[PDB]
RNA sequence: GUGGAAGUCUGUUAGAGUUGGUGUCCUACAAUACCCUCUCGUGAUCUAUGUGUAGGGGUGAAAGGCCCAUCGAGUCCGGCA
RNA sequence: GUCGGGUGAGAACCCCGACGGCCUAAUGGAUAAGGGUUCCUCAGCACUGCUGAUCAGCUGAGGGUUAGCCGGUCCUAAGUCAUACCGCAACUCGACUAUGACGAAAUGGGAAACGGGUUAAUAUUCCCGUGCCACUAUGCAGUGAAAGUUGACGCCCUGGGGUCGAUCACGCUGGGCAUCGCCCAGUCGAACCGUCCAACUCCGUGGAAGCCGUAAUGGCAGGAAGCGGACGAACGGCGGCAUAGGGAAACGUGAUUCAACCUGGGGCCCAUGAAAAGACGAGCAUAGUGUCCGUACCGAGAACCGACACAGGUGUCCAUGGCGGCGAAAGCCAAGGCCUGUCGGGAGCAACCAACGUUAGGGAAUUCGGCAAGUUAGUCCCGUACCUUCGGAAGAAGGGAUGCCUGCUCCGGAACGGAGCAGGUCGCAGUGACUCGGAAGCUCGGACUGUCUAGUAACAACAUAGGUGACCGCAAAUCCGCAAGGACUCGUACGGUCACUGAAUCCUGCCCAGUGCAGGUAUCUGAACACCUCGUACAAGAGGACGAAGGACCUGUCAACGGCGGGGGUCUUAAGGUAGCGUAGUACCUUGCCGCAUCAGUAGCGGCUUGCAUGAAUGGAUUAACCAGAGCUUCACUGUCCCAACGUUGGGCCCGGUGAACUGUACAUUCCAGUGCGGAGUCUGGAGACACCCAGGGGGAAGCGAAGACCCUAUGGAGCUUUACUGCAGGCUGUCGCUGAGGACUCUCACUCCGGGAGGAGGACACCGAUAGCCGGGCA
RNA sequence: CGAGUGGCUUGCUACCUCGAUGUCGGUUCCCUCCAUCCUGCCCGUGCAGAAGCGGGCAAGGGUGAGGUUGUUCGCCUAUUA
RNA sequence: ACGACCGUAUAGUACGAGAGGAACUACGGUUGGUGGCCACUGGUGUACCGGUUGUUCGAGAGAGCACGUGCCGGGUAGCCA
């Protein structure tokens, strides 16, 4: 997380790096098949350990609230 | 006095261009004869240099291999159509007239055929709100009610990659590279700090603009800095 | 770093070499054009007013 | 316990810089040098080679800095006795 | 450097031997750029060489660079050029679009070469031996042949394979030493041809419901382990090459750690890490061809740049030689190189100066200030405050240990790896040299890394993330161009332009009167064309009607420029200073008052505070961390001081050689007074004074150096500013032309844009040309 | 109130220098003046003594160390004839 | 080329109600200044001797280097305070 940046930058700066990291780095369940092996492969980039599957989603969630309007409307 | 900074950056000379030759794809849409027969596969999702999002590749049925603007959640395997009869699923194209009311879209043409111009950036995406055989109401991520002709092109879902502007730089360093990929002087000084040659704000024993900030439509360049035409300031009212 | 005798060392580029055209050591081989002559600029022969006096 | 992040630390590794000594030098070794001391040293890092931008114009993390020992407007010749 | 010796007319510095040193990422080895013959040989000394020279990078004359397989050449990169097109009065000018070409010698891509020999000087180029590539021809094979692979790629961590080297063990070969038995060197052998294959991927078998596996992550009924197999690597092993080569000789074997090279796994990106030629895909024999250009030497404290044989500057490779140690660190030492960072001789060698050592007692009393110097120091154990953004503060502080010798233990496969134990023992001192932090506290600033005045400023200044405001729907906002056109833009509001504030934390009040911006606007003002009246046989000209942008007028707007007082218990001019903070890096009075601290404190810190003349993004308060930033205090420390001494090295002084410059109206051995344009070696009066020379520290020559930077003067110059004067671009707006049909409207045909086209949008507007009004330090 | 001396302060003047007479403080080192702070000899005293106060001759010698401040000056401390 | 002070005797005396409290003169010392000298104390002492770390000469012996002594311990003469 954080950490890394030692007493360096502010509370606020660091505490949404970590938050959003912590999310980021969280166990994912792939659209594919059902399986939490979701990972970040880049800026907006996911894909499944399990099965390759490589996703368009986020940049650093896999799903954003906007993207699950799209699956309704 | 000397040009100012925006004046400089109008002769295009190699710091205020982007690395253009660094970049993959013009993003566009395909063009079709008609019919809609085209659709093709997603081979893979690659990152855009000059747009900070992910791009898709795909092999359409004739052969044609291009990158796509790619709608969250697109993946590799998943097959894309492209014309009038197109499903309505995310990740697909056509008019506006084809499209349901109430869903969102990207990547909208401003004129039938031009490829989409837009809503294309980070996690955007435009509203489809009103049909009619002449006018196709969208209202662009701004917020501002764009009518426009039934026959523009539009894509389903919203722009991938949401959520970037949710996440501090932290530190210059992040910004510097960001910055290194987009045309674009990075650092900017601000004008307060430079001299009197060099910018109508400059000059002063301490730090203040010279006169009030909010600047004329009218005024020329070399001039115009500062609020522009601003119709208020502050936050107050 | 001094602009004087230190900067002096890094030159070891070469600009200005024997012109094909007039022969005088003016050829910018980096540029391909010719301060003196104007070979690889002008199909005439570069030639100012100037170079002389107003009346001579 | 593992892991090995970082415009992270110490560091005359290489390399980059230039705080103090207001030392030495000051018809110099040198038209910006010497020595001791000191800063940085995985990064907005340093560097070679190639290439782009030209004079009221460039370039400038801005000191009116820099554009060949030349800069509040380079240099050459001309206007010019 | 010294002693000998050689040569020579002549020798400190040319050559030989010995002894003595210097260089260890360089003072070695190989090179890029740049130089251009500086390379080698012979003959020389008038020049050059910081002295000399028989020497030489000098002078003269000769000689020297050999390539199918090392570079170039070929390819493409940022980008550059040419031609066409278009613009321009025009071009040697100018952007777009097309086409073509250029654009990489260390350091991008890349068909193919190794070992040895040889010359005064070249060498993967010649010679000897062995091998390889491409193309073409003949012949056999082959119909496959272009999909695909490759070329071809970022940063960080890491495993495996593995050569050289180094080290360890033992043997052999040669050498050194001479109380021991040790110590040094060697022990070799290519490209290429053949062969082997770990890792990754995949197949069959198998059938795990908890096992498999890693340094770590991890894998699995969508099939784990195990077993069998396919594909598959090194500049690596193995065989050949090789009764080749090389060596005086032996011409080894095992092992560990393993640069090169090979091959895997993991992590990071608001950052995504070239392209093209070419190669593979796609066999073998035999033969022919393989042109052209580069190749000498230096590559630097003498071959490059810097006027110089300049203490400066200048890229790449060797990063694995030994001891040492954490180390590419220090110190010592090999190999290799050098005594050319090139003048010497003499004096115990004085004063004075440069670098430096040591100083008793005291211990910052020195000083603007602890400037300079000093103190501390490596490793391990113990232990560690306030404060804090919980990261940090922290190596806090403070305390203890530290060698050698003998015999051992533990981790590990092992190390010539690491951690411990017992006993013995010497010194003043065991990180024994070297290497190697002094510590603690208060206050101010800027949050942090970062940036800057090349050459007096490194800072509190710039930047920065973070906060905020403004403009814009893309035929946009913003900006460049005379135009043709262009940047932003392979971009689309989660964008990017234009500005302000400058991490976090708690906050950010009141004022729209002026100025600025923006919108509105009955009425007023408001130019030119066209129109109406007068005038003129026409024309000038006078007047009217109509009226755009702009303005008056109104409204909004301060995280827009800025403002937040006097008086009384409202007045100027809109409001009349809220949270804070406060004698401020802002406080004139001022050394403010009180307190702390000291023998004594214009300093510092705290409280007070009526603040000459604080206060909220002209950001306010506050704040951990950080800092060659500004002030202050304590412990420690010390030649900073009391107060100076002695010593070391290089000068200084004498001698040989070489050999400048600054400066000079003239005269000149001056001193004390006076006088003088009032600051005299020269005038006047007196005094003193024999001439020449050496060293010294600099009192005077208003000493030398620079036509004073300060000041004023000139109807001097330049940069900058603005509601100075006058103009100019540019923006907005009316009108005319392009321009067409039926004060409001429809259409389509020009014109513009979109679409590959068909066609779609827009449309007599827009663009462009002309003019008229407004704004107009952007510019002159 | 009146008369003066000095040339340390300040001001006035614009004579001297703008083809430059290097600034303030300090420091170091030298000579001087007396209008004398101490030291020697004196006079007076509201001089008992002691300690002073005022005055005269006298410049031989002395007149020091520190805390704040760039300070000159000055404030403060402790010594001191 | 000497300036000045303190201390003792004079004296708890003269003087003075008391408190308090001199002098001439003779002595001893200190301080600053001065000139000179090194028996003594102290400094230096890269003359010298020893201890010891790293490395090199194979060990030993004996030695070189570590900036003009590696460091530490001691130190004659001379020069000095
Ligand atoms: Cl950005
Ligand atoms: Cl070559
Ligand atoms: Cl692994
Ligand atoms: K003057
Ligand atoms: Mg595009
Ligand atoms: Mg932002
Ligand atoms: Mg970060
Ligand atoms: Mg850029
Ligand atoms: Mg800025
Ligand atoms: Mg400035
Ligand atoms: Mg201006
Ligand atoms: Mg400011
Ligand atoms: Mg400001
Ligand atoms: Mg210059
Ligand atoms: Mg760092
Ligand atoms: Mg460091
Ligand atoms: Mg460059
Ligand atoms: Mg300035
Ligand atoms: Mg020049
Ligand atoms: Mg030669
Ligand atoms: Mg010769
Ligand atoms: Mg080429
Ligand atoms: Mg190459
Ligand atoms: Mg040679
Ligand atoms: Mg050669
Ligand atoms: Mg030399
Ligand atoms: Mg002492
Ligand atoms: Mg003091
Ligand atoms: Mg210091
Ligand atoms: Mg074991
Ligand atoms: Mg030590
Ligand atoms: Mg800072
Ligand atoms: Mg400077
Ligand atoms: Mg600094
Ligand atoms: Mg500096
Ligand atoms: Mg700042
Ligand atoms: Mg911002
Ligand atoms: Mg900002
Ligand atoms: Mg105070
Ligand atoms: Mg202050
Ligand atoms: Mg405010
Ligand atoms: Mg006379
Ligand atoms: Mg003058
Ligand atoms: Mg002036
Ligand atoms: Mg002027
Ligand atoms: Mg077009
Ligand atoms: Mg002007
Ligand atoms: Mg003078
Ligand atoms: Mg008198
Ligand atoms: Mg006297
Ligand atoms: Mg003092
Ligand atoms: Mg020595
Ligand atoms: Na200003
Ligand atoms: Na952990
Ligand atoms: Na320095
Ligand atoms: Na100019
Ligand atoms: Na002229
Ligand atoms: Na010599
Ligand atoms: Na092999
Ligand atoms: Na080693
Ligand atoms: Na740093
Ligand atoms: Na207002
Ligand atoms: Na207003
Ligand atoms: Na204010
Ligand atoms: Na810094
Ligand atoms: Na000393
Ligand atoms: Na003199
Ligand atoms: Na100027
Ligand atoms: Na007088
Ligand atoms: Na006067
Ligand atoms: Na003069
Ligand atoms: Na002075
Ligand atoms: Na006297
Ligand atoms: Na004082």
């Amino acid at each position: 997380r954080t950490g890394r940046f030692g007493p360096r930058y502010g509370l606020k700066i660091r505490v949404r790096v970590a938050d959003v990291e912590i999310k980021h780095k969280k166990k994912h369940k792939c659209p594919v098949c059902g399986f939490k092996k979701l990972k970040r492969a880049g800026t907006g980039i996911w894909m499944c350990g399990h099965c390759g599957y490589k996703i368009a989603g986020g940049c650093y969630q896999p799903e954003t609230v906007a993207g699950k309007a799209v699956m309704k409307a | 006095g000397r040009r100012i900074q925006g004046q400089r950056r109008g002769r295009g000379t190699s710091t205020f261009r982007a690395p253009s030759h660094r970049y993959k794809a013009d993003l566009e849409h395909r063009k079709v004869e008609d019919g809609d027969v085209i659709a093709g596969t997603v081979v893979d999702i690659e990152h855009d240099p000059a747009r900070s999002a992910p791009v898709a590749a795909v092999e359409f049925e004739d052969g044609d291999r291009r990158l796509i603007l790619a709608p969250e959640g697109v993946g590799v395997g998943d097959e894309l159509q492209v014309g009038v009869d197109a499903e309505i699923a995310p990740g697909n194209t056509l008019p506006l007239a084809e499209i349901p009311e109430g869903v969102p879209v990207c990547n909208v043409e401003s004129s039938p055929g031009d490829g989409g111009k837009f809503a294309r950036a980070s996690g955007v995406n435009a509203q489809l709100l009103t049909h009619d055989r002449n006018v196709a109401v969208v209202k662009l991520p701004s917020g501002e009610m764009k009518r426009l002709d039934p026959q523009c092109r539009a894509t389903i879902g919203v722009v991938g990659g949401g959520g970037r502007t949710d996440k501090p730089f932290v530190k210059a360093g992040n910004k510097h590279h960001k910055m290194k990929a987009r045309g674009t002087k990075w650092p900017n000084v601000r004008g307060v700090a430079m001299n009197a040659v060099d910018h109508p704000f400059g000059g002063g024993g301490r730090q203040h603009p010279g006169k009030p900030k909010s600047i004329s439509r009218n005024a020329p360049p070399g001039r115009k800095v500062g609020d522009i035409a601003s119709k208020r300031t502050g936050r107050g009212g | 770093t001094g602009a004087g005798t230190p900067s002096q060392g890094k030159k070891n580029t070469t600009t200005h070499t024997k012109c094909r055209r007039c022969g005088e050591k003016s050829y910018h081989t980096k540029k391909k054009v010719c301060s003196s002559c104007g070979f690889g600029k002008s199909a005439k022969r570069r030639d100012y007013e100037w170079q002389s006096k107003a009346g001579e």
